[PDB]
DNA sequence: ACTTTTTCCGG
RNA sequence: AGGA
DNA sequence: AAGT
């Protein structure tokens, strides 16, 4: 009765963007992206890929509230480095390992006989 | 041994017996 | 349930025997024994809080009847067959509770008003009430959607029918910190 | 920008009250017979058993945030085991030149006691503790 | 509430991602706060719990009354019987991260009942609305449009 | 009812969806609110006049130090008090990753990793360091527990420099509603707004440290060890026997009384005295046999919820159960149930429940047990009654 | 629905308080909380 | 299932509520309150069957 | 009443392994124990959808109209 | 071969035991998650009722109706409803089943989830068939009838995510492990006198080599390998819960990494 | 008492209370439906003009 | 001889 | 008649 | 349960 619709949790709304990029006051070479319609399935596997990057100071993600389907992730690169490029290099290496992923589980799936 | 003394699941066998004719409002009733 | 001295074969001993048990479950099985033939047999009698006065009541019959001529550390500590007075035995003690405290599970094994809580909330619980809820137009009625007997139940339930006209779902449940919601 | 103490000493006890990762350290200098130390180590990470020769350095540098890797190429002013950070809460005067210092590791206490590092030891939150062998 | 006296409302709803699982991929239908018991001392709850866990996995009524010889060392038994430890607790996995439980969970089913008292039927507000004819004051009631 | 100053607060509104009116769990106690089904009240002001009158007098920060008893009326409770306690352990020890995620949830956040406390092998840090985020600078703050020495052995008090944590755990007596709390000194020293960050603050990085480490009550806490156990049985024992040799030394008229006291009156108040005196011997070898793993001594420990008395009863022995003081009266003739042969003044006759609740209780213990609960709700649903009229 | 039909009022020297007698005959748990307890017995 | 025991008026199911009452011809002794001019007394509420 | 489609906390399909159920009981006469574990009801989420069930449906079609 | 490398222990209609090595948690997690709830299916969503003589309400079948698991094969070759762009439903978006059921038997009448039939065109497309996994080949149990009880009603099944409903479910319980010998100190076993004797230990085990206590704790230790079961409610089969489920997720890096490109 | 001391109000909304960690310890959650019930009198002045109109 | 209070909120 |  |  005062329950949203279920949809709004992936569904973007009426002019939302997927990414919202804001720069961080408090520290140099910082920023805060907001990750609309989004929830833990994305942040822990960005925050953790981005972990991987050594040019990566600082990386964390948080779901404010959990009524809201929506997540913060703020990124703090070594000066020269951007960061909305660690985010992308982050991202492509996601997708090129779960390409890796599917492509060894089909092999092996093939393989069985039951 | 049909005079051998009852165990204590016995009892659940009268309790049974017991409503079986009474009946969860018989007080009401009578 | 009564208790006689009269016991040609050793001790005071109660009136009903295996025997009479089996008896009444040769009716229970049909569904010629009945509680009035229990009655007029004299193995078991009405007694008023004022005739209760005068008698000695035994709890458990087996553990309260013969005497000692090891121990379990874990059943709770149980008194003693010290009695050779006993004119009469219970026949079953949790049968001291009424309608809703017999849905308790494990009620010995709570804290006392803990249950006298439980004996107020059952009778605010839903689930079918009748079988007929279709064919009746009452103002107001609630009817669980899918109702489940309890995994946890009571010997008195079977009487009480909860069984059959349930007030609740088992639900798989962890007692855990979660979100801190 | 330099150190401010160096001295090895024995292990005469490991403590793990109740603390399954954390234990009370007691030793005393080789050196100076004016030198005690009590100590609590993460024996999960860096273990210690009684009679224990182990060095025991301050420090003050190798301020502002912190950087996890490239510390490969980085200076790692670690030929040390063990390293700590913590701060000074507390400048006993234990009668004579005998002086005790307090130092807090995040919780982990430490109380060294001693004469002679009087121009060294500072009030200071600017102070490493680093453990070899 | 369960058969103990534990009222309770719902506090949130999370979907089977977010809610924390066993390894057997079994996820709680109801989360209850450890605060409850001690204070309480409802012994019985757990064990209606630790009992109920046996029933469910045997396939056997599981006998909760009240004045007899069933022990909880002796359910403990048949739920190690069962491969599940003793006492009932499992590990769980954090269903934000996936990576595991510091702490064991007081995992088994417990028959909970559903209370009459349902939110959008107690929510009530008000703004201007119907007065009494003498006071010439807010009439009562959430059903009359009361203050 | 509203009862207090502090039943009724000015908040700031946050529309939300589904139909509850939600409200920080900190403020839980001034309004006396639990949330088993219990109901508040929303009043709107009209006026930019009467709107000023609630931000400036009564809003929630505000009212944090209570004139009621000079301390703060609100503190950390539950998950956030249990959580806390783990969290500041010696023994506690988090990885960068985590760490991280704590200090961004801290959203007055200096933007500034703190150096670990364990620089290698592997970068750590400890419960201490990270909640001292939550703590602002210029907060001073020093306590002394039995035995704290500024070396503290046991982790006992507190020592708070700077708005950084030296050592100790923090529990019920810093981070609570306490006197020389961590809250006093923060509202008064930093200011009510700082203070009423704080809460949340403390809570964000505590509740999300607590939803990934855990934190569980099974039947598993309430269970004493084998030999303990022999042990409890054997002081209830010595105690029934210390009651049989009053009860034969006063059948032989040997027993003296007290001076202003029935002979009789004499004799109860020894009986009353040894099978109390065992029910707390039998809790407090229960409480000493449980490890600091044990859940339920954990939240005692934190003082989240609990006490040593509902240890005690759970896992050793109920009591002697009384009505009016005087242990179970002979309603029938002589005796307390027809099931007890007259003049019976045994610890079992007169309701001395022996018995633990994870052992369970006999229909004789469970009947005493019964009168003695009624006893207390009738003072309940009596004592609410007069104490509202006394109000005003 | 059962409990309805097992139910008994007191009407107006301590009569709340649980009794020795009520044993067997009345329910020890099964009561009101407030004015009516210990008043309102349960069979 | 319907146990009955319960009447039917103008559509409503109506529960009679037994209503407990002190027994009749009964004896009864009392000792009267400390300030009092009758220390003792023996009273029977007797009614016809 | 009725059983239901689908066990509340997995989601295993479980509406089909009633009739079923009651047969490994009546026809087969196994235990309860093992006729569950035939279905292949392992988890006791599952285990306890059917265990529990009660099929009140039965009751309410001895009514005519 | 490549990246994160996968063995299958054991396969089925209804069931993928596998061992996913070389990947971060993490990952390995936001996997399970997208099984859970992520991947689309289809299933029963407006329920047209004509006629309803049945014990059971109106909604009580309605809600009934869209647990009922459909073939969701050629899923990705159907419009989501919303996407499309006819006023409410076509054949290019929805699958439309009719269900007539009457109480001819003297005997009770059972409606089964084979007694439905697919009106709709489905454009040569696997879609719709309601999964009948039964050996008697029955399929769910929807109701039961007497005699002059008639169910007559129409249903529209579309697309949807098991985010917006649990009948869009996939997948029914995921099995995820990892570390069986706890040689990360991930938990902290609660004992009585033994963590060893008193918790059960996994069978996961065998696969992994025992602690040996004569060794330190290694730190420098990360968690990869995880022993994991998924189970098809029978919609997807099994391996697609799989594959399905690593594109799926792949697709949201990609919006993101795409979105990213438009600013 | 009931009508002087005491008086039933307009302007005022009642629920069942629910706890969140997330919100501040000076906020209250208040659902949609009360706050679209609920209503405060703004007078139009030259700072709210254009926001208020839109709300309108 | 004679009076008055007793926590707060669907029909 | 019922909730806190 | 008190108090003109
Ligand atoms: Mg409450
Ligand atoms: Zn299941
Ligand atoms: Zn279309």
């Amino acid at each position: 009765m005062n329950a949203p619709d279920r949809f709004e949790l992936f569904l973007l709304g009426e002019g939302e963007s997927k990414l919202k990029i804001d720069p961080d006051t408090k520290a140099p070479n910082a920023v805060v992206i907001t990750f609309e319609k989004e929830d833990h399935t994305l942040g822990n596997l960005i925050r953790a890929e981005l972990l991987n990057d050594r040019k990566v100071l600082f990386a964390a993600y948080k779901v404010e509230h959990p009524f809201f389907a929506r997540f913060k992730l703020r990124i703090q690169t070594t000066e020269g480095y951007d960061p909305k490029d660690a985010l992308k290099n982050a991202c492509n290496s996601i997708i090129n390992k779960l390409g890796a992923l599917k492509t060894n589980f089909e092999t092996e799936w093939n393989l069985q006989t039951l | 041994d049909e005079s051998a003394p009852i165990t204590a699941e016995d009892s659940w066998a009268v309790i049974s017996a017991f409503f079986r004719e009474k009946g969860l409002v018989s007080q009401q009733l009578d | 349930f009564i208790v006689e001295d009269d016991e040609s074969l050793g001790h005071k001993e109660l009136k009903v025997r295996k025997g009479h048990i089996a008896k009444l479950m040769a009716t229970e099985y049909q569904d010629e024994y009945t509680w009035s033939s229990l009655l007029n047999e004299g193995l078991v009698e009405y007694i008023d809080a004022e005739e209760e006065e005068s008698i000695l009541i035994a709890m458990q019959p087996e553990d309260l009847e013969p005497a000692e001529a090891d121990v379990d550390p874990a059943k709770r500590i149980r008194v003693s067959h010290h009695a050779t007075t006993f004119t009469h035995c219970e026949i079953h003690p949790s049968m001291i509770l009424g309608v809703a405290a017999s849905i308790i599970p494990f009620p010995d094994h709570n804290q006392s008003p803990r249950n006298t809580y439980q004996s107020a909330m059952g009778k605010q619980a839903m689930g079918v009430f009748l079988t007929n809820y279709n064919v009746r137009m009452d103002t107001m009625a609630n009817i669980l959607y899918y109702p489940q007997k309890p995994l946890g139940t009571t010997r008195a339930m079977e009487y009480l029918k909860f069984r059959e006209l349930p007030a609740g779902q088992n639900a798989i449940v962890a007692i855990a910190c979660y979100s801190g919601y | 920008s330099n150190t401010l103490f160096d001295d090895i000493f024995q292990v005469s006890e490991v403590d793990p009250g109740r603390y399954n990762k954390v234990c009370r350290i007691e030793a005393a200098s080789t050196t100076q017979d004016q030198c005690k130390l009590t100590l609590d180590i993460n024996v999960e990470l860096f273990p210690v058993a009684a009679q224990d020769s182990l060095t025991v350095t301050i420090a003050s540098s190798l301020t502002r945030s912190w950087r996890p890797p490239q510390a490969g190429d980085r200076s790692l002013a670690d030929d040390y085991d063990y390293v700590m950070y913590g701060t000074a809460y507390k400048f006993e005067e234990v009668s004579k030149d005998l002086i005790a210092v307090y130092y807090s590791f995040g919780g982990l206490l430490m109380r060294l006691e001693g004469n002679y590092r009087n121009l060294n030891n500072l009030k200071q939150e600017n102070a490493y503790l680093l453990i070899r062998r | 509430a369960s058969r103990h006296g534990q009222k309770g409302t719902i506090g949130i709803t999370y979907r089977r991602e977010d809610m924390p699982f066993t390894a057997e991929g079994i996820v709680p239908d109801l989360i209850i706060n450890p605060h409850a018991i001690p204070s309480r001392m409802t012994v019985a709850h757990l064990i209606e719990c630790l009992l109920s866990k046996v029933a469910a996995l045997s396939g056997n009524e599981g006998d909760a009354s009240p004045f007899t010889d069933i022990t909880v060392e002796g359910i403990s038994k048949l739920l190690r019987e069962h491969g599940y430890q003793s006492r009932g607790f499992e590990v769980m996995y954090n269903g934000h991260t996936g990576k595991k439980l510091m702490a064991q969970i007081f995992f088994g089913p417990t028959y909970y009942q559903r209370l009459r008292h349902m939110v959008d039927d107690k929510i009530h507000a008000r703004a201007r609305g119907p007065m009494q004819v003498l006071t010439r004051q807010p009439v009562e009631g959430r059903s009359r449009d009361g203050g | 009812p509203s009862l207090h100053k502090m039943s009724m607060m000015a908040h700031r509104v946050k529309v939300i969806p589904y139909s509850t009116f939600r409200l920080n769990l900190s403020v839980t106690s001034p309004y006396n609110a639990d949330f088993d089904g219990d109901e508040m009240n929303l009043h709107v002001p009209q006026s930019e006049e009467t709107r000023a009158e609630l931000s400036q007098l009564c809003a929630v920060p505000l009212q944090i130090v209570s004139p009621q008893s000079n301390k703060p009326c609100m503190g950390i409770v539950q998950d956030t008090l249990c959580g806390i306690r783990k969290l500041t352990l010696r023994d506690t020890f988090i990885e960068l990753d985590q760490v991280l995620n704590m200090l961004y949830w801290v959203p007055d956040w200096d933007g500034v990793i703190p150096t670990p406390a364990i620089i290698k092998p592997k970068p750590l840090w400890s419960g201490k360091q990270i909640l001292s985020v939550a703590i602002p600078n210029g907060i001073h703050l020093q306590r002394f527990d039995e035995g704290t020495t500024l070396l503290s052995p046991k982790d006992n008090g507190m020592l708070i420099i700077d708005g950084q944590i030296i050592f100790g755990v923090v529990e019920k007596k810093t981070v609570g509603s306490s006197n020389g709390g961590l809250i006093h000194v923060v509202t008064r020293e930093k200011g009510p707004q700082v203070c009423a960050k704080l809460f949340g603050n403390i809570q964000k990085v505590v509740n999300f440290w607590l939803l990934h480490n855990g934190f569980s009550t099974g039947i598993g806490d309430t269970i004493a060890d084998g030999p303990t156990m022999r042990e409890i049985t054997e002081t209830i024992a010595e105690a029934k026997k210390k009651v049989l040799d009053v009860t034969k030394e006063a059948q032989a008229n040997l027993l003296t009384a007290k001076h202003g006291m029935t002979l009789r009156e004499s004799f109860e108040d020894n009986v009353v005295r040894f099978l109390n005196e065992a029910r707390d011997k039998a809790g407090r070898l229960a409480e000493v046999n449980l490890k600091d793993l044990n859940n339920v001594k954990q939240m005692v420990m934190a003082g989240s919820k609990g006490s040593f008395i509902n240890i005690a009863q759970m896992s050793a022995c109920v009591g002697q159960q009384s009505v009016e003081g005087k242990r179970i009266a002979f309603g029938f003739v002589d005796r307390t149930l027809p099931h007890f042969s007259k003049d019976d003044y045994s610890p079992e006759s007169k309701g001395f429940v022996e018995n633990s609740y994870l052992r369970g209780l006999t229909p004789q213990e469970f009947f005493f047990h019964a009168m003695g609960g009624r006893e207390g709700l009738i003072d309940t649903a009596v004592k609410t009654a007069e104490t509202g009229y006394i109000q005003r | 629905t059962l409990s309805h039909l097992r139910r008994t009022n007191t009407p107006i020297a301590k009569p709340r308080q649980l009794h020795n007698t009520h044993w067997g005959l009345v329910c020890p748990a099964e009561t009101p909380e407030g004015q009516a307890c210990g008043l309102v017995k349960n069979l | 299932f319907d146990m009955g025991g319960y009447f039917i008026i103008n559509g409503s199911e109506k529960v009679l509520i037994a209503q407990e009452r002190s027994a009749g011809n009964i004896v009864q002794v009392f000792k009267k309150a400390a300030p009092s001019p009758i220390s003792h007394v023996a009273e029977i509420r007797s009614a016809l069957e | 009443m009725i059983v239901p489609v689908r066990c509340f906390s997995c989601g295993k399909v479980v509406g089909d392994k009633w009739e079923s159920y009651l047969n490994l009981l009546q026809e087969d006469e196994l235990d309860e124990g093992t006729a569950l574990s035939r279905l292949g009801l392992k988890r006791y989420c599952c285990r306890r959808m059917i265990l529990t069930h009660v099929d009140l449906i039965e009751k309410f079609l001895r009514y005519n109209p | 071969e490549e990246g994160p490398q996968v063995k299958i222990r054991e396969a089925s209609k209804d069931n993928v035991d596998f061992i996913l090595s070389n990947v971060d948690l993490a990952m390995a997690n936001s996997l399970r998650r997208v099984m859970i709830a992520e991947i689309p299916t289809l299933a029963i969503d407006s329920v047209e009722v004509e006629t309803n003589t049945t014990v059971l309400a109106d909604e009580f079948i309605a809600h009934r109706l869209g647990l009922i698991p459909l073939q969701s094969m050629d899923i990705e070759q159907l419009e989501y409803s919303r996407d499309c762009f006819c006023e409410d439903h076509c054949d290019k978006c929805s699958v439309v089943l009719t269900l007539q059921a009457f109480g001819e038997s003297e005997s009770t009448t059972n409606v089964y989830s084979k007694d439905l039939v697919i009106v709709s065109n489905l454009m040569g497309r696997n879609i719709g068939h309601p999964i009948i996994q039964d050996k008697e080949g029955n399929g769910v149990l929807i109701c039961k009838l007497r005699k002059g009880q008639e169910l007559k009603l129409t249903c529209v099944a579309k697309k949807g995510i098991a985010k917006e409903h649990a009948k869009w479910g996939p997948a029914a319980a995921i099995e995820f492990e990892y570390d069986p010998w706890n040689k990360l100190k991930h938990t902290d076993y609660w004992y009585e006198q033994d963590s060893a004797k008193e918790w059960p230990q996994s069978k996961n085990c065998e696969y992994e080599d025992p602690p040996n206590e004569g060794d330190p704790f290694d730190y420098k230790a990360q968690a990869d390998t995880f022993y994991m079961n998924v189970e098809s409610v029978g919609s997807i089969p099994v391996d697609q819960v799989v594959v399905r489920g690593i594109d799926t997720l792949q697709k949201k890096v990609a919006s993101i990494l795409l979105a990213l490109t438009q600013m | 008492r009931g009508n002087l001391m005491g008086k039933r109000v307009d302007f005022s909304a009642r629920t069942v209370i629910s706890g969140d960690p997330n919100l501040e310890l000076d906020q209250v959650g208040v659902p949609k439906s009360i706050a679209k019930t609920l209503t405060y009198p703004e007078v139009v002045t030259p700072y709210n003009i254009d926001r208020l109109t839109q709300l309108v």
